[PDB]
């Protein structure tokens, strides 16, 4: 039988069938309630939405996150979406078929314990699995050894692994990612009259950040070109067909992931903790993790963000070592493809949590069998 | 038959693994409990000759090193029932288990090797070389129940708790 | 005149008057500064807060340590406590009083210098006098022989002294201290969903530990009588009205102290570095160093944690000998009532480094009149 | 057939075929096991390295040394080095070639008689012989007379050799040597804000102590020259790509060779061990022995060690007589040279110890049969 892998991510759920290069499904994770009243009768109305479905009726909804900061909250919310995904977009009967999850590290104990029991009693699935994102991030790129960094929706977080063997005492956890930024941009547009208050102008706002904003390798000097001439501003339709013009909020938006103090965030950038995630480990293993950096989630996608992390980290470390980074093209879709490859291992058949095992142990079996 | 077998205080010390390396993915937790027992129970040379070389003798065939030995002695020992001078080996290393003067802290790693890296995961169903072992260690025979551990779904507290991170990207 | 004795340690300073017998200023060593924009003219003037000034407006301050593991790294800060500690605490004038000063032992020698050039330099005090802070611990027991094991924020370090000789081959440092642990209890609190990432919310779970933490006489069966009721689970408010409950996590804290193996270290723990220290010494004095563990810092006052030590010990000595663990009530004040001591004798009044003595030598002199 | 000859010392284990100029095998003799968590399917697997990839993967493993000061301890760490060198390095059969082991003087009985039980019982070798070390340097010199000094990692010994007739009751054994150093070392770049704490970081300061270090003339002249300018530092790259730089640690490392009082211990100096081994044996020979002083092991290695034993034995020495230093280049492998030398004379070939023997006799023939 074909496993099942379906990544939880806090803003997109990505689903597909174990051996496959691409998930075959990837929807917004958002449901969508109706806040105004209907008036004509003898057409479908539906009290919720799931999914694509409800971003093409956001103008009518109000739309929730079922997920937030790498925790789940909202579980009645949480359940629909799994239906969804399991009847609507896959077309399958998880019955039949093994899934694996994902999720991030340092998350609490009861998160991962409900994703044991929503899944052996409301879709009574043969048997299941909860791994950490970051590691399955690694075994996409095809090695062994490497410092992770990957930075979702949520949560930004740093596992390294050496030899397969990691070092939990230096993974380090960030919850500064793409909702937070979304949020940051919404903000300084208001500087020139641009307001989004509504959850359906909020991904307008997240539509107009991924199509625009790049990171700058000097942000002094950016900040003096913008201000200089107009070179950098570009425009952007709305869909009420109104033009919006933006300047230098195109590189001030993904500079917090380097100066967290814009957001009032008191931790430091993501260059400065993958260094300071590097000198938590042994020293004999520093040479090899400077030179394996691996990027993977959505908020890496930036353009010029690889250059930017590769003149920070440089600077930090010293001036014998080689600072390498490695961004794949696809490492939007890491985790997701590396969880198709683990799941596709022959050894990997003896690490499955059976149906009957938790009948025996419970929920908190789920902390035994899975890292 | 083992009368005055003395042994160093801390042997099995340098053995036990650290408590991280439990969880590793691929940890025999039988072999490296077995490997701490075996160390734990060397001769010394304050032990006469002719006992010392008879119980080493009785701990190289109960007790190997080689995977294959212990490999075969797991499957031979599958129906012990045939095999009397087994049950007589293994009552006499129950004997001198049971003197051990560092009994108590055998007990106790034999405790935290259940505990994290699960070595009686079987709950009863655990290999003879096993039982007769952690019997001598624990004579109370509790092990076969398990590590009782704890869960986190029964809410005893509702949580809802907001910090400085979590209050700022606040949904709802 | 009047000596003084400031024992500037990891987390906290102590000072006093010699002969008195209690400290007369203890505050926490923290300096800080703000991280938001001030607003309102004539409020916002200080540039940075010194000791409890610090701990009572650390919402919107960045609290940093001057000390990291009993080693002095921001010198500016370090002088910024010294100045508070001479006026604004004890109110009087550093150049008309000895100073005698802490130091841990296998600290870098430029540390004690430097010291040494502040004080001589900066303050011009007429002479000062730096001891290791686990020989001050013996002398407030009014005993001269034994081993001491001295655990405060930054160092836990052992001295054995067998009749007023020391050993010094035989001395034990470990860095592991009170600052760990805390480190420690905010990592695994994170299970059960809380989660405190800034430096106020360390000292919000430095005092959570203080107040609700504890030593386990035998871990395993511990863990399994908090595992299979809700008898030691305890409830703490939040400076904001929010309630926490902690279970396990109470006794698996105070756990690293005995296997430094749970945050990464590799270093055996307390009570094998004790025994290691021990048996370094001479064969015909292990009898009496058994009998006399002398146990001195903050860290050292867990619940039951002398109990947990002599068992340790009795297990990993022979049946013959008789182990006693000496803890008494005052022991956060140890170093510093010995520090009083110390400087009240007449017989100390000739090895003091007086301030035409280092004109002369230069700072090189603390190293021979100091041990 | 041709003769295996395996020189186990504590710190290298030196192994070849006999008959042979030099050895074809040296890897040091340490055992690793994994220290931290493994996350990754596939990698892993392993429960021990032991040789050479000990010192690859040290960033994830704990180094354990089986032979500590000469004797064995840890039996299996020694019977899995054994099983390593014969069936992986040397890559023979061991039932089809006689071996020839060595042992410093004065260890215990038990110790060679399991060595001789694990040799004839599981690996089935056909014969075997334990050889004092010294005599097998002697023999590599070419010599008939002299007195040896040999020091290793794990024991220093001197025995004195006059026409083959060596004196037991002149040999002089001391538990001062090559490792010990090394952790005199580790406890003095304390000094200079240098910390190494874990195994990998022991083997960093070993090779930093053979890099760098050297034995200074006159220790007292050599000490001002250190402290008035700066032409003795030296830099060393660690493996992360700091950069140390130490002064007078250079050579007040080697000096507890002559001054073993500075690790505390109350024996005497290698230099003096060396005079009262002379002045134990008869009057007529005391002059030749002073004329073939031969040193070897990798403790001797060290710039100048010869002339500054060269200088304490004539001042120690009458004055008519005549002290003579030899120290060929290639005493790194001067034992392992003399069992070559040993195992291929002619008149050695009645000196076996044979499994036919060993049956009759047990494991007691050793000490009947050998020296
Ligand atoms: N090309 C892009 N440029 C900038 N940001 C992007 C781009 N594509 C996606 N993102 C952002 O990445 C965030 C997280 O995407 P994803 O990797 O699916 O997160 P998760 O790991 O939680 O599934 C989204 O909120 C989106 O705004
Ligand atoms: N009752 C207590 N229980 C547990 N830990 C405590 C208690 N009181 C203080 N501590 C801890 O002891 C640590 C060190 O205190 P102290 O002895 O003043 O250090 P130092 O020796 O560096 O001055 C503090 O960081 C604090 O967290
Ligand atoms: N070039 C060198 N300079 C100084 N010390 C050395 C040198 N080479 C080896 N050593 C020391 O010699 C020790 C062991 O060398 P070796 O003679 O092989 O020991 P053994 O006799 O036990 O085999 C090592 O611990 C190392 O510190
Ligand atoms: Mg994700
Ligand atoms: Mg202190
Ligand atoms: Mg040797």
């Amino acid at each position: 039988t074909t496993a099942l892998v379906c990544d939880n991510g806090s803003g997109l759920v990505k689903a597909g069938f174990a051996g496959d290069d691409a998930p075959r499904a990837v929807f917004p994770s958002i449901v969508g309630r109706p806040r105004h009243q209907g008036v004509m009768v003898g057409m479908g109305q539906k009290d919720s939405y799931v999914g694509d479905e409800a971003q093409s009726k956001r103008g009518i909804l109000t739309l929730k996150y079922p997920i937030e900061h790498g925790i789940i909250t909202n579980w009645d919310d949480m359940e629909k979406i799994w239906h969804h995904t399991f009847y609507n977009e896959l077309r399958v009967a998880p019955e039949e078929h093994p899934t694996l999850l994902t999720e991030a590290p340092l998350n609490p104990k009861a998160n991962r314990e409900k994703m044991t029991q929503i899944m052996f009693e409301t879709f009574n699935v043969p048997a299941m699995y909860v791994a950490i994102q970051a590691v399955l991030s690694l075994y996409a790129s095809g090695r062994t050894t490497g410092i992770v960094l990957d930075s979702g929706d949520g949560v930004t977080h740093n596992v390294p692994i050496y030899e397969g063997y990691a070092l939990p005492h230096a993974i380090m956890r960030l919850d500064l990612a793409g909702r937070d930024l979304t949020d940051y941009l919404m903000k300084i547009l208001t500087e020139r009259g641009y307001s989004f208050v509504t959850t359906a102008e909020r991904e307008i706002v997240r539509d107009i950040k991924e199509k625009l904003c790049y990171v700058a390798l000097d942000f002094e000097n950016e900040m003096a070109t913008a201000a200089s001439s107009s070179s950098l501003e570009k425009s952007y339709e709305l869909p009420d067909g109104q033009v919006i013009t933006i300047g230098n909020e195109r590189f001030r938006c993904p500079e917090t992931l380097f100066q967290p103090s814009f957001i009032g965030m008191e931790s430091a950038g993501i260059h400065e903790t993958t260094y300071n995630s590097i000198m938590k480990c042994d020293i004999d293993i520093r040479k090899d993790l400077y030179a394996n950096n691996v990027m993977s989630g959505g908020t890496t996608m930036y353009p010029g963000i690889a250059d930017r992390m590769q003149k920070e980290i440089t600077a930090l470390a010293p001036s014998t070592m080689k600072i390498k980074i490695i961004a794949p093209p696809e490492r939007k879709y890491s985790v997701w493809i590396g969880g198709s490859i683990l799941a596709s291992l022959s050894t990997f058949q003896q690490m499955w949590i059976t149906k009957q095992e938790y009948d025996e142990a419970g929920p908190s079996i789920v902390h035994r069998k899975c890292f | 038959p083992f009368s005055g077998l003395k042994f160093k205080q801390n042997s099995f010390l340098s053995t036990v693994p650290s408590v991280t390396n439990m969880h590793s993915m691929h940890f025999d937790a039988r072999e490296t409990f077995l490997g701490v027992i075996r160390k734990a129970l060397e001769p010394d040379t304050s032990t006469p000759f002719p006992v010392r070389r008879a119980f080493d003798g009785l701990r190289a065939e109960i007790l190997p090193n080689d995977t294959i030995k212990s490999a075969a002695l797991k499957a031979q020992c599958s129906d012990i029932d045939k095999h009397p001078e087994l049950k007589a080996k293994m009552e006499t290393l129950k004997e001198v288990i049971t003197h051990h003067p560092q009994k108590e802290k055998l007990a106790e790693i034999a405790l935290q090797f259940a505990r994290e890296a699960g070595l009686t995961r079987l709950k009863g169903e655990t290999d003879y070389v096993l039982s007769n072992v952690l019997d001598g260690l624990i004579g109370d025979g509790s092990w076969r129940a398990g590590p009782a551990y704890e869960s986190y779904l029964n809410k005893p507290g509702v949580d809802r708790v907001i910090t400085t991170v979590d209050g700022l990207h606040m949904q709802r």
